[PDB]
């Protein structure tokens, strides 16, 4: 069974520069017969099925714009966008179909390079409804910032917390090539009235210092 | 051109379940139907295929002998039977669709099926405020906690409210059940002027709760 191999893993190029992705069959994929390149490209946007881009390893599908090309020939095959737009960031599969199973690519996770964006950051306290069933959630959301790397610390009356939060981090925008954050400090009833000061205290590279929001239990 | 997907959802190993995408408003027997799955986070595995008149079945290695894909092309439908389920099956299960041998290149109908393998039991979501305090840009939410399994769905205002909401990745607490929020950024002049609602809703439970967030 033919086997896929794309290079690279994941790629990160800026907004109007070229991407260029590439894709290995383990046998080559050229009918010698009809002289066609049995190899398809498709794009797979976030909680969406995979569009096709380009066929016969060269022929672009009618809607998808200029700027996407396909190459290659055998076994080397290269997905390339000219200028990328904001609307790209997807991963992106190399398909064979000279056999069937029609075996996939690994994958590749193409992401934006834009100009860096501070976090606007807000802080929610627990909600009365959730202290009753015995546990406290705070929630810190880092909302629309690039690049990805972002470090948030939880305080709890100046005493800095760990291995009780957890992060999650949207799929980047289509639009503004942005991400949001939300850490979740989890406690119990009884350590949550304990204390009284709750900050979350956010460190990213759109920032000249540390912003730190915070709320006193109890407004 | 409507498509209506069903089965999937919770099912514990060892057991079955059984997969259909129906459709109207193309030729259902002018194609080769395909089933493609996508464990969650990682990628894209050629399942199984079946030619117009059901005539030749392929499956791959992964699922021979415990899978059944079959059609009915009066019904307009594409069926995948699948028996002796193991933790790996978990994907998102989707519908495709090939012309012939001068262009077998994928064509998917139809959004993916979730199918969760495992023994843990079903929990419906707990859904709670996170309530906007006190430029004047003010963020709200729901925080949909300790359920399973995946997934749920978080509209704003029953669908009205899509511009600024970021709905979270559900991320498995140490607990064993998931847990995400859902939050929105709105101009803070319209925080008493307009009302907000999490429309949560988690099929495996049949939790349907629509939560109201006000500020304090």
């Amino acid at each position: 069974d033919i086997v896929m191999t794309q290079s690279p893993d994941s790629l990160s190029v800026s907004l109007g520069e070229r991407a260029t992705i590439n894709c290995k069959s383990s046998q080559s994929v050229l009918y010698s017969s009809n002289n066609k390149n049995y190899l398809g490209w498709y794009q797979q946007k976030p909680g969406q099925p995979p569009k096709l881009l380009i066929y016969w390893a060269s022929t672009r599908e009618s809607g998808v714009p200029d700027r996407f090309s396909g190459s290659g020939s055998g076994t080397d095959f290269t997905l390339t966008i000219s200028s990328l737009q904001a609307e790209d960031v997807a991963v992106y599969y190399c398909q064979q179909y000279y056999t069937t199973p029609s075996t996939f690519g690994q994958g590749t996770r193409l992401e934006i390079k834009r100009t860096a964006a501070a976090p606007s950051v807000f802080i929610f306290p627990p909600s009365d409804e959730q202290l009753k069933s015995g546990t406290a959630s705070v929630v810190c959301l880092l909302n629309n910032f690039y690049p990805r790397e972002a470090k948030v610390q939880w305080k709890v009356d100046n005493a800095l917390q760990s291995g009780n939060s957890q992060e999650s981090v949207t799929e980047q925008d289509s639009k503004d090539s942005t991400y949001s954050l939300s850490s979740t400090l989890t406690l119990s009833k009884a350590d949550y009235e304990k204390h009284k000061v709750y900050a979350c205290e956010v460190t990213h590279q759109g920032l000249s210092s540390p912003v730190t929001k915070s709320f006193n239990r109890g407004e | 051109v409507q498509v209506v997907e069903s089965g999937g959802g919770l099912v514990q190993p060892g057991r079955s379940l059984r997969l259909s995408c129906a459709a109207s408003g193309f030729t259902f027997d002018d194609y080769a139907m395909y089933w493609v799955r996508q464990a969650p986070g990682k990628g894209l595995e050629w399942v199984s295929g079946i030619s117009w008149n059901s005539g030749s079945i392929v499956y791959a290695d992964s699922v021979k002998g415990r899978f059944t894909i079959s059609r009915d092309n009066a019904k307009n439908s594409l069926y995948l039977q699948l028996n002796s389920l193991r933790a790996e099956d978990t994907a998102f299960y989707y519908c495709a669709k090939a012309v012939s041998g001068y262009f077998p290149y994928f064509d998917y109908w139809g959004q993916g099926i979730l199918v969760t393998v495992s023994s843990a039991s079903t929990k419906g979501p707990s859904v709670f405020p996170l309530a906007p305090s006190s430029g004047g840009t003010a963020a709200l939410g729901c925080l949909v906690k300790d359920y399973f399994p995946e997934p749920v769905t978080v509209s704003w205002n029953s669908g009205a409210l899509t511009s600024g909401v970021h709905t979270f990745p559900a991320v498995l607490q140490s607990s064993g059940l998931y847990s995400l929020s859902s939050v929105v950024t709105v101009p803070s002049s319209s925080l008493g002027t307009q009302t907000y609602i999490c429309n949560v809703n988690h099929k495996p439970s049949n939790t349907k709760v629509d939560k109201r967030v006000e500020p304090k």
